[PDB]
DNA sequence: CACGTATGCTATAATGTGAGTCTGACGCGG
DNA sequence: TCCGCGTCAGACTCGTAGGATTATAGCATACGTGAG
């Protein structure tokens, strides 16, 4: 059996006959009385096989003795009943029947082949109209439809010498007559003469179809069915329910439809029936076959008994529910159990409580086995009865089997790989599974009733993979970020916090002890507190240059508590680690530090110790949550009445006339958002400290030990955001739309909402809950699309030996460095010997793993930019090199060859989305956004650096910016970049370029609400094309009468004004046009949708003035609901409505033609003589002016860039970095750390394919799309040998199409669009050699990755010989 | 003078299940929802207290 | 020969049909 | 380029319920196989 590949191709009528073991003539299923199969019926034993093992139907031959003995009397073979699941039958169709999949499935093959529209073919098939098959007399040519009356005309006049027919016989004849060769040549000759742009594609696609049809050896006639195969009985079973009733598959109802109508057609042909009736029967026959193959595609699906449509053949393959997703890409499993989970704080990290009765059952065969080796059980059935009786000796044997045997625990949903972990089980009395606290993080396990699956790895290999690869202890770091996932929380945190944190004097302030042992004895004796300052002599052990540890003894001020924790702390670590008050954030760093200095076993022991001491001291303390804990600020009512009269004054100013709905919405939201922060900060000052404790004499201030404050500050549970809603003000709540309610909740939970505040709360709450149910779906759909695209990607090579990589700079956005360069290049293979400023001695080598030590050196030298080797730029064909990838972030060392990198990448991008959906939503009610993006104030002194900026000086004296992309930076002394600040358009700068500012100076102010249109030139203002009612609208006031103009866009606009662009035009006193300094452009500013101009036409402007205020409603809430669609849009490469224009080819440019205002930018390069001419919208304004030598991909327009255009002009590292940064913007906004290298994996999978120009020595020619690896392989052998060189161009594929473009059709089918995938593969005669993971999982084989990579590479070399 | 009508009870906004939650006023609406939902899952004990 | 299963014929005239609707999104083809 | 068409939409858990619905004519000869 063991095979190499799988191929799919069209079934010949005669091929179908081969599989068949007889023609089922009758609809008869079984006999009502003897429930046995009827003669030549659907369950016929004569065709499909015997009902019972080695027994004929009439019962003449029984027992295994009779083998293949076909009983002469009944005609039934004596073999196993298993055969009835494998043997097929067939049906002789009277009329040829078209196969719906090749007809209806778009584009369609029968239509594309005949170059004949679907409508025409259908009219032929339902017998509405005749089609001409061939007429020697050009009178009527080919494929020309004739109605009933049209057929009578030619029939008298010409007749005979012209052949026209109706129904599937006609189409089959048309397919049989068509010559694939000759049409191929005719179509090639058409493309040579006149290749029109869009029809060149369609002609090339029919050429590819014709070529592929001939190469496949498929015949077009076979698209029409003459013989119809029948599925084996056991795969469409009729079984008796207990109730005496029977139950059957719907395929039986569909087969019986087809047979009844087919046999009736045979009858009506024998009887010579009139043709109208024959036709009706042929229609009904095609309807029945089309229902049987794919029901619902041919229009209204055939409803059975309930009304539900009958499940057809295609329906069992197709859906998610089909057979791929349900029974083949995942299954139900033996040696599997589940139960409620509960804590096991006593456990060590590598252990789990497994109920006695559960484990008894899971290890049943292992018990049977030891029982017989001890000779306690005579045989298996006696062993079973000993277990059933649950005898005392059995428990002792079961204890012996479970020893050192790992068990897999799984929790739904399995978002990332740590959702499965292995543990050594501990037999426990009781029905609940006991889970170790520290792994609860990876499972997202909380014990309010969650359940877990248990699975037993059976083989020695599976046991070893569980103990080595999947063990809890061995999976400490996450696959996404390098941060550890296993870490103490809740009690373990509360206890260590209570121990470390200091109090004033207390019992035994300023005492001297001799090590931590004296401190502990003092605390246990009850003469010292855990939070009391005491001088102690701790002896810390610091690592030297070698492996030897140096010992150092010194006196350091500390609490008793921290000294006692030092006892748990392993030698090697500094005492400064325990000397702070410890929270969860500090303890995670503690365990990471210990792991990287000392190693795995010490951190394992240290982790357990931390857990034990934490819980033991957690119960020793006694923290409680009283109602008095949440102390309300005294000054809430003041802040609120102030805020409330303020918002009231703006609502009264709304009826007056300075306010749109959007402007006032922004202003009220800003007022309440600042009020909420104020009351929160009042509560947190009043709560965080406001501890008056009398120190040894007088009063002091110190931190409050208020319970809720300790919980928040420790990071144990609630955040400041939750405690705002408890003790402060609940805040502005956000509707399900994401738009925020104008009335905030003034009250908090301690205060009691009132009926109205509670009702208003409900909106936000329920939208949160609905969000977790619904959005986890699109999140999860993104995980699955990602996984399918990056399944094949595996570490194949150790070092490809590439120099190429992408320049990584430090993410320094928004003053405070967001992400340091060190962390960004922590664990990557350095590329290009990058030394220190003075180029005269190499500092860092080439191919070297960037370890924390190398990274610390980098920081002393302050390197900003580093070319590092990346997955995208790796040369490895059919996978990636360990060096291009770098460290396995989960392991903390260089990635292992054979590791499935793609899967980890998809999982790690997918998980946060899916987790942040449910997580922020059930947990929060309101929205705590802060929009006050008015003024940039600079934190540290320095000089203003403005890169990319074009601003005009206004009559105020001030620099008013008119660039779109503006980056203000803060340079120090030495000349490094430290703070950044995105200045917007319409900004007033305090100081201009390269000027000194002091700490805490404002350097630029701008309005956040309203992006103004700011004019460069000075003069008078003219209204072009601004016809009232057509393009704008007029709105008038009282007493004098102030009119205001609002620019209605094409949305509200009449048909009359559609073609008019409305714009404020600058003319001078004469009423001539003022030019824009130094260009031939006349000033004219094109007003978009709802641009609210106050000042009516003819008003003298100065330069740098605000013409028009376009309203900028930011109704966005800060959640993943709005971020994820942006993430999906980048990964799927969704071009925007207004793509950004960029230099196509280098060279010198002048303007040519204009369509009214639409620019036709003409590039005429220097060396390359051919021009490149672009149509451009009138209102889109250019960054470039005229004759400049601009290179490939210089930014011309304002607007978002298409990743396609970036790849196509700048190239790989450009587009990869664009995706990485634009995606990471979203995830970083939600506090999610994913390493760039994961995103880079998936971008590599996006850039899989490439289009080719010209020919080589293979079959390329114009514009075939082939994978990049395969064309590089060709190019390597071509360059050595010569032959025709082939120009190539990489193509970007967005995820869905990239996964369907894979040359494995088993992966394409399993993903999506299964019907279409299998028709295109069947017609091409495609052969899948099973290289990917999904393919091998489907056939139930060893994965070509991880453990399987060894075995799989051994098979590939067995292909070379034997 | 503008007032035409008034709410009959303070309870009329809430359903039966939620009306049984004592200090509902001090409870987040999400948690209160699951509370009213879990009261329905409560199995009666041997001694009804 | 009985039992199970099937094909046969009936003569007033009658001769033209007949569920649930509403998701929102995106990507090709006519 | 506008608009009908058709392919998409998270992972496990358990507890379930109903067989409900429907009408057909009655009797003699013929066709075919099984029991005594
Ligand atoms: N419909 C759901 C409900 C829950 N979960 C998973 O189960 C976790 C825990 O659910 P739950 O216990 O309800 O939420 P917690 O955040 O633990 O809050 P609490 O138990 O305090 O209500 C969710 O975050 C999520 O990963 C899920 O996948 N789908
Ligand atoms: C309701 C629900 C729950 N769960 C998991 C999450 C926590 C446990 C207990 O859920 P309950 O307490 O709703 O099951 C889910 O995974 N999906 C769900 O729809
Ligand atoms: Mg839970
Ligand atoms: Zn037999």
């Amino acid at each position: 059996e063991e095979f190499d590949a799988i191929k799919i191709a069209l079934a010949s009528p005669d091929m179908i006959r081969s599989w068949s073991f007889g023609e089922v003539k009758k609809p008869e299923t079984i006999n009502y009385r003897t429930f046995k199969p009827e003669r030549d019926g659907l369950f016929c034993a004569r065709i499909f096989g015997p009902v019972k093992d080695y027994e004929c139907l009439c019962g003449k031959y029984k027992r295994l003795k009779h083998r293949g003995v076909i009983c002469e009397k009944c005609g039934v073979e004596v073999t196993q009943t298993k055969v009835r699941r494998e043997r097929m039958g067939h049906i002789e169709l009277a009329s040829p029947t078209a196969h719906i999949w090749f007809l209806k499935s778009l584009p369609s093959r029968i239509g594309l082949l005949l170059d004949m529209p679907l409508r025409d073919i259908e009219r032929v098939l339902y017998f509405e109209s005749y089609v001409v098959i061939e007429g020697g007399m050009t009178n009527l040519e080919r494929q020309q439809i004739l109605t009933e009356e049209q057929y009578l005309d030619a029939l008298e006049e010409f007749g005979d010498e012209f052949d026209a027919k109706m129904g599937a016989e006609a189409i089959q004849a048309l397919l049989k007559s068509m010559d694939l060769e000759q049409e191929c040549e005719q179509l090639r000759e058409e493309l040579n003469e006149t290749n029109s742009e869009t029809k060149r594609k369609k002609l090339t696609k029919r050429i590819k179809l014709l070529e592929a049809f001939v190469q496949s050896g498929n015949k077009p006639e076979w698209m029409i069915l003459t013989v119809l195969p029948v599925l084996p009985p056991d795969l469409r079973p009729l079984v008796p329910l207990d109730g005496g009733r029977f139950a059957t598959s719907d395929l039986n109802d569909l087969y019986r439809r087809v047979i009844n109508r087919n046999n009736r057609l045979k009858r009506l042909l024998d009887l010579a029936a009139p043709d109208i009736i024959v036709r009706n029967e042929k229609r009904m026959l095609q309807e029945a076959v089309d229902a049987l193959l794919d029901n619902g595609r041919r229009g209204r699906a055939i409803t059975g008994s309930n009304k539900r449509p009958l499940k057809s053949l295609a329906d069992m393959i197709k859906g998610k529910q089909g057979r791929f997703r349900q029974n083949l890409l995942g299954k139900r499993v033996d040696y599997s159990g589940r139960s409620v989970i509960t804590v096991g704080p006593y456990l060590r990290l590598h252990q789990c409580g497994l109920p006695k009765k559960m484990a008894l059952e899971l290890f049943k065969p292992f018990i049977y086995g030891k029982l017989e080796l001890r000779g306690l059980a005579t045989t298996i059935k006696a062993a079973k009865k000993m277990v059933e009786r649950e005898e005392a000796v059995v428990w002792d044997i079961l204890d012996e089997v479970i020893r050192e045997h790992p068990v897999l625990l799984n929790r739904a949903p399995t978002l990332h790989r740590l959702g499965i972990q292995a543990f050594e089980p501990v037999l426990i009395e009781g029905k609940a599974i006991q889970l170790h606290p520290l792994v609860c993080a990876a499972y997202n396990a909380d014990f309010d009733g969650d359940q877990m699956a248990v699975h037993v790895p059976l083989t020695l290999e599976a046991q070893l993979e569980a103990r080595a690869l999947m063990m809890s202890t061995n999976n400490i770091l996450s696959p996404a970020n390098g941060e550890p996932i296993i870490v103490p929380s809740q009690d373990v945190v509360l206890g260590l916090y209570y121990m470390t944190r200091d109090c004033v004097n207390a019992k035994g302030e300023g005492m001297v002890l001799t090590g931590p042992k004296e401190a502990e004895r003092l605390y246990r004796s009850g003469l010292a507190s855990l939070h009391a300052r005491v001088k102690v002599r701790i002896t810390e052990y610091e690592k030297d240059a070698n492996g030897e540890l140096v010992a150092k003894t010194s006196l350091k001020d500390t609490t008793v508590g921290r000294a006692i924790l030092w006892m748990i702390v392993p030698k090697g670590l500094p005492y400064s680690i325990v000397n702070q008050a410890l929270g969860k954030k500090a303890i995670s760093k503690m365990l990471n530090t210990c792991y990287r200095i000392l190693g795995l076993k010490p951190t394992v022991i240290f982790a357990d110790q931390i857990m034990y001491t934490g819980f033991a001291y957690a119960a020793r303390s006694g923290a409680s949550v009283g109602i008095d804990d949440m102390v309300i600020p005294e000054k809430k009512h003041e802040i609120i009445s102030e805020a409330e009269a303020e918002v009231a004054e703006i609502q009264e100013q709304f009826q007056s006339g300075l306010v749109t709905a959007g402007e006032r919405y922004n202003k009220v939201i800003d007022i309440w958002a600042a009020a909420n922060d104020r009351v929160s900060k009042a509560m947190m000052d009043n709560l965080q400290t406001e501890t008056v404790i009398n120190r040894d004499g007088q009063e002091e201030k110190q931190v409050s030990f208020n319970s809720i404050y300790m919980m928040a500050d420790s990071g144990a549970r609630g955040s400041a955001a939750q405690i705002r809603q408890l003790a402060g003000m609940r805040g502005l709540m956000a509707k399900p739309d994401g738009s925020i309610i104008e009335t905030p909740i003034t009250a908090n939970f301690r205060e009691g909402l009132n009926v109205l505040q509670y009702f208003i709360s409900t909106h936000g709450a329920r939208k949160g809950l609905a969000d977790t149910a619904l959005k986890t779906a699109n999140s999860g759909y993104l995980t699955r699309r990602l996984v399918d695209v990056a399944q094949d990607l595996v570490v194949t090579e150790d070092d490809c030996g590439t120099h190429e990589g992408i320049m990584m700079t430090p993410v320094i956005e928004g003053g405070d460095v967001k992400e340091p360069l060190r962390d960004r290049v922590l664990g990557r293979v350095t590329a290009e010997d990058v030394l220190k400023p003075g180029t005269a001695d190499i500092l860092v080598p080439r191919n070297t793993l960037l370890h924390e030590q190398w990274c610390d050196l980098l920081e002393e030298n302050s390197v900003d930019a580093v070319k590092v080797r990346s997955v995208v730029s790796c040369d490895t064909d059919f996978g990636v090199c360990a060096h291009c990838y770098g460290r396995d972030l989960a392991r903390g060392h260089i990635i292992n060859k054979g590791e499935a990198i793609g899967v980890i990448a998809a999982q790690s991008i997918g998980e946060p989305g899916t987790q942040l959906t449910m997580r922020t939503f059930h947990i929060g009610g309101a929205a705590s956004r802060a929009a006050a993006e008015s003024s940039i104030q600079v934190k540290n002194k320095g000089s203003i650096k403005l890169s990319n900026v074009k601003s005009v000086v206004n009559s105020s004296g001030k620099l008013v910016i008119t660039s779109r992309n503006t980056e203000l930076k803060l340079i120090d002394e030495f000349g490094r970049t430290k703070e950044s600040y995105k200045v917007p358009y319409g900004a007033v700068l305090a100081k201009g370029d390269g000027e000194q500012v002091a700490g805490g100076e404002t350097v630029a102010n701008w309005d956040p609400h309203t992006m103004p249109v700011i004019t460069e030139v000075s003069g008078f203002v003219r209204f072009t094309d601004m016809i009232d009612g057509q393009t704008i609208t007029r709105q008038t006031d009282e007493l004098t009468g102030l009119s205001s103009l609002v620019v209605l866009d094409s949305a509200e606009r009449t048909a009359g004004g559609k073609d008019l662009r409305p714009a404020l035009k600058i003319v001078d006193a004469q009423g001539n046009d003022v030019l824009i300094p130094g260009t031939d452009m006349p000033a004219q500013y094109f007003l978009p949708g709802k641009a609210i101009v106050q000042l009516e036409d003819g008003v003298q402007i100065s330069s740098g003035d605000t013409l028009a205020r376009i309203p900028q409603e930011s109704g966005g809430t800060k959640d993943i609901t709005g971020g994820l669609p942006r993430v999906a849009d980048l990964f799927e490469a969704r071009r925007p409505k207004e793509p950004a224009i960029l230099a196509e080819i280098s060279g010198i440019v002048s303007f040519g033609k204009e369509t009214k205002g639409k620019r036709r930018l003409v590039i005429t390069p220097v060396d390359g003589s051919d021009p490149y001419e672009e149509m451009i919208p009138k209102w889109r304004q250019l960054n470039v002016f005229e004759g400049e030598r601009v290179e490939r991909g210089d930014v011309i327009s304002d607007g978002p860039e298409a990743p396609h255009d970036i790849l196509r002009l700048r190239g790989v590292h450009a587009v990869t970095r664009y995706i990485v940064n634009e995606v990471q913007d979203v995830y970083r906004l939600q506090g999610v750390k994913i390493n760039d290298k994961h995103i880079e994996v998936i971008v590599r999978q996006m850039l899989r394919k490439a289009t080719i120009v010209n020919a080589g020595s293979s079959d390329f020619l114009e514009g075939e799309q082939v994978e990049y690896s395969r064309v590089k392989i060709a190019n390597r052998e071509l360059e050595a040998n010569g032959k025709v060189g082939a120009t190539y161009s990489r193509d970007l594929l967005g995820i869905t199409k990239a996964s369907l473009a894979t040359e494995s059709f088993i992966s394409a089918a399993s993903f999506q669009e299964t019907t279409r995938v299998l028709t295109e593969a069947a017609v091409a005669g495609k052969r899948d050699e099973l290289r990917g993971l999904k393919e091998n999982v489907i056939v139930g084989r060893l994965i070509p990755a991880g453990t399987g990579y060894a075995y799989h590479q051994d098979r590939m070399r067995r292909r070379a010989a034997g | 003078d503008q007032v035409d009508y008034m709410d009959v009870s303070t309870q009329q906004v809430v359903s039966v299940g939620a009306s049984l939650i004592p200090f509902l006023e001090h409870d987040d609406a999400n948690r209160a929802l699951m509370g009213a939902n879990m009261q329905r899952q409560a199995v009666p004990t041997l001694r009804a207290d």
